[PDB]
């Protein structure tokens, strides 16, 4: 996939962009910056995501060259998402971190991302709704006044995104 | 007891708009994820991330063919969020 390397800031560029209306940095060294990568690309009614693992490499090399160690989490169901979400909420690496990254990737619906059961039948879905709930001031403590950044690769229904004109 | 925001310091960033379809290539992956990757290579250095996501977001302003709109969610966040790679 991507090589995902970054155009550094120099101590100069850095500095010049100096204020109280910036999130701060932990020092490069102590730091303990996590990642979360979560992407389904095995279903079990639903067609399989091929390409996935493009946009997992991509990330991820993205990801570390911005500082985090990224967990990547495959092929899960909308519960298994939920304690995973749980999990990485508690973990005690964000006392000693100054933001995070989620990465979801799958199919999704208007209510949501989808999980490896999804069918129109039974569905399995984890809404947006749910994924802040998890990390928030209450359920994240430790991520309290950091930057929480949340990435979704995922359709948000089955209609093209546009309209016709003459 | 001290009160603190339930709810701050968040952005969500989905690859289109409610409703809509987002496009992934069977053997080079997903658009979003590619062009997300590419401006953060780019302006991680010296854009704040809600500037590099605008910017993302205009790279789709032309529908061609397959037509996306990537858009930012449930932001609270209350500051500038500068990456500050290489620190
Ligand atoms: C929705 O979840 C999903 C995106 C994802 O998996 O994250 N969307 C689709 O699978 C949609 N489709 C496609 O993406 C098809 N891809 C293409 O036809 C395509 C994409 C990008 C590209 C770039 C350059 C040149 C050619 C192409 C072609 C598919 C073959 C993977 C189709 C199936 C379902 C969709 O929602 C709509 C059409």
């Amino acid at each position: 996939g991507s090589e995902g390397n970054v155009k550094l800031c120099s101590l100069e560029e850095a500095q010049r962009i100096w204020s109280a209306e910036i999130y701060p940095i932990m020092d490069k060294s102590s730091r303990t910056r996590l990642a979360l990568i979560i992407c389904n690309e095995e279903f079990d009614s639903i067609p399989r995501r091929t390409g996935a693992e493009v946009d997992i490499t991509g990330m991820t090399m993205l990801l570390q060259n911005l500082g985090y160690s990224v967990d990547v989490k495959k092929n899960l169901t909308a519960s298994d998402m939920t304690t995973e979400l749980e999990a990485f909420a508690h973990r005690p690496e964000h006392k000693t971190s100054d933001s995070t990254f989620l990465v979801f990737m799958s199919h999704g619906i208007r209510e949501g991302i989808c999980g490896k059961k999804h069918s129109e039948q039974v569905p399995d879905i984890l809404q947006l709704n749910a994924i802040f709930n998890m990390l928030n001031t209450k359920n994240c403590p430790s991520l309290k006044d950091k930057p929480k950044v949340i990435i979704i690769q995922a359709c948000r229904g089955d209609s093209p995104g546009v309209v016709w004109f003459k | 007891i001290k009160k603190a925001h339930i709810e701050k310091d968040f952005i969500a960033f989905c690859s289109s708009t409610p409703d809509n379809v987002s496009w992934r290539h069977p053997t080079m992956g997903s658009v979003f994820i590619g062009r997300l990757i590419e401006h953060m290579q780019e302006y991680a250095c010296s854009c704040d991330v809600e500037e590099i996501f605008r910017k993302v977001r205009f790279s789709f302003e032309q529908p061609d063919g397959r037509a996306q709109m990537p858009t930012t969610e449930r932001v609270t966040l209350t500051r500038c969020f500068y990456l500050f790679p290489g620190h």
